[PDB]
């Protein structure tokens, strides 16, 4: 309802702007008519013979005209005052909030709202400002025909014109946005990480959708424009865009989609995966008596030469987007900041919920929180970038371990994870406390903390209670035989020297077959 | 302190691990 309230308030302001410019149009029409009659009466005074009354009327008409000129000017000033407030809300609040929601969406957060509500608002205020500029030129025509000392039109014409242009320029400039961030179509859930020699796509949109602008604005893509790091950062790489750098905006939405774009290197405080670049977009509105430069940038992008570097590059996109709300902090990794657990936990859950149909619960995250922060884990605990992706927390880094787990789930364990069969992230002590006091064939599925590759293992309790675990299963084992088949056909030698399946009940208390029967190949 | 018995994919006992 909070969102609705803001929306309805803006809708109201936009309606006020539209209505106000219509009122002025009607008032200006009446003003022209009064002036024309005033002109008539002044030229026909001689004919009247009835002369005194007519002379008195002429003075009254002047007064009415003066009052109406003052009234129209006052209304325009008020309209411009309302317009500024409304546009500032659209630009500095709503659109800023949409761009933030786009950052989150790129990194697995909740989906972006469609732009059409903001398009409607931006277009109405634009149409209104266009009309005002026409209204000011009509007023100037009236002034040219007739002007007096202390004429309101003469006194305010310069400022009213300057204000209106400044507002229109700001609104159309702000309406130029990156609707869809750069992304390789072959890696759709991995945006802002671009591989050299591969095709990528970016979409631009002008929120002010004016029919006259259709097919007229030509957008040019530039790589690393005004990037001081190419000078200040030693070893900074340089690239060129292959493919067409230009696209006309067309309508519905007035938009420009760049397909078939490609990056090629040119013939070290920052590593490749931490180096941040920018795509800039430029166009210009040119009309008789009207020129406006329009520019916008993408969010920072990481450029890689090998697919192997994609998980690391992704980690850097996640860090930036989670911690920064700016489009151009390209020196972010020179001195990277730390993240609170609360933010990281949400993002980590997002990773799972984007790749699979299931995210991470409090229990799984508490386990992970302890791996990063220790037994003292709090939601306000700070995790350094070096602890997330660079240092070996064991012989390996944390994000690489998490990633290899998500690729195992995607390629081999999707239905089990989605259905809730895998506990996955549980501490040894926690596993002990859940498993003990349970039935003799109780087991749980979880991921290995000692395996860099990404593995899965099961731990079962037995009455002497004794605990037992299996050597972990990597992708190689999973490719040959599915994991539900492994669970089904697992055998340990019993005390009677006969093979037996110790796996009887999935925690808390579910028959192996009921839980995994659906996934058995045979 | 508790111990968990480790079994390979075949089922053979591979040892035990100790935790605190």
């Amino acid at each position: 309802t909070v969102m609705l309230d803001k929306q309805k308030e803006l809708d109201s302001k936009v309606r006020n702007v539209k209505d106000k410019v219509m009122c002025i149009e009607h008032e200006i029409k009446s003003l022209e008519d009064l002036q024309d009659e005033y002109d008539f009466k002044c030229k026909t005074l001689q004919n009247r013979e009835d002369q005194k009354q007519e002379q008195l009327l002429l003075k009254k008409m002047y007064l009415m005209l003066d009052n109406k000129r003052k009234e129209v000017v006052h209304k325009i000033i008020e309209l411009l005052n309302v317009t500024e407030l409304t546009q500032n809300a659209l630009i500095n609040d709503e659109l800023v909030e949409w761009k933030r929601r786009q950052q989150s969406a790129c990194i697995g957060g909740p989906p972006n709202a469609c732009l059409d509500q903001l398009q409607n608002w931006f277009t109405i205020v634009a149409e209104s400002l266009q009309q005002v500029r026409q209204q000011l030129k009509k007023l100037e025509e009236l002034e040219q025909k007739y002007t007096y000392e202390h004429d309101p039109i003469t006194k305010n014409k310069q400022v009213l014109w300057d204000r209106t242009f400044s507002l229109f320029q700001q609104l159309i400039q702000s309406s130029f946005v990156v609707e869809r961030q750069p992304c390789m179509p072959t890696h759709p859930q991995r945006p802002l990480v671009l591989k050299t020699g591969v095709q990528f796509t970016v979409k631009l949109r002008l929120l002010v959708k004016l029919q006259e602008l259709n097919y007229n604005l030509k957008v040019k893509v530039l790589f690393d424009k005004d990037v001081n790091e190419r000078n200040t950062v030693k070893g900074f790489r340089k690239f060129n865009i292959l493919g067409t750098h230009t696209k006309v905006m067309n309508m519905g939405s007035l938009a420009a989609e760049f397909r078939h774009l490609q990056l090629k290197e040119q013939k070290g405080p920052l590593i490749v995966t931490e180096e941040l670049h920018s795509l800039s977009f430029e166009t210009q509105l040119c009309q008789p008596g009207l020129v406006i430069d329009l520019e916008t940038t993408s969010l920072p992008v990481v450029v890689i030469s090998n697919v192997s570097q994609l998980p690391s590059g992704w980690a850097s996109i996640l860090w930036y987007n989670m911690l920064v709300a700016e489009p151009r902090n390209l020196s972010f990794f020179l001195t990277p900041p730390c993240a609170r657990w609360a933010q990281l936990s949400e993002v980590l859950s997002w990773q799972f919920s984007s790749v699979t149909k299931r995210g991470l619960n409090v229990d799984q995250l508490n386990m992970l929180g302890e791996k990063l922060l220790g037994p003292n884990a709090s939601p306000d605990g700070l995790i350094p970038w070096t602890r997330f992706c660079k240092e070996n927390i064991k012989n390996f880094p944390f994000w690489l371990w998490i990633e290899s787990i998500l690729e195992l789930i995607k390629k081999h364990l999707l239905p089990l994870w989605n259905d809730g069969c895998i506990m996955g992230f549980i501490s040894k002590e926690r596993e002990r406390a859940l498993l003990k006091d349970q039935q003799p064939g109780t087991f749980l599925l979880r991921f290995s903390e000692s395996s860099r590759e990404g593995a899965i293992t099961f731990t079962w309790v037995e009455r002497s209670p004794d605990f037992h675990a299996v050597e972990p299963y990597t992708k190689k084992e999973l490719s040959a035989v599915t994991f539900p088949d492994i669970i089904r056909n697992y055998k340990v030698m019993a005390a009677e020297n006969i093979p037996e399946n110790p796996l009887k009940y999935l925690y808390p208390n579910i028959d192996k077959d009921h839980a995994f029967g659906k996934y058995y190949s045979r | 302190m508790w111990s968990v018995f480790i079994h390979g994919h075949d089922g053979s006992n591979k040892g035990s691990k100790t935790y605190t």
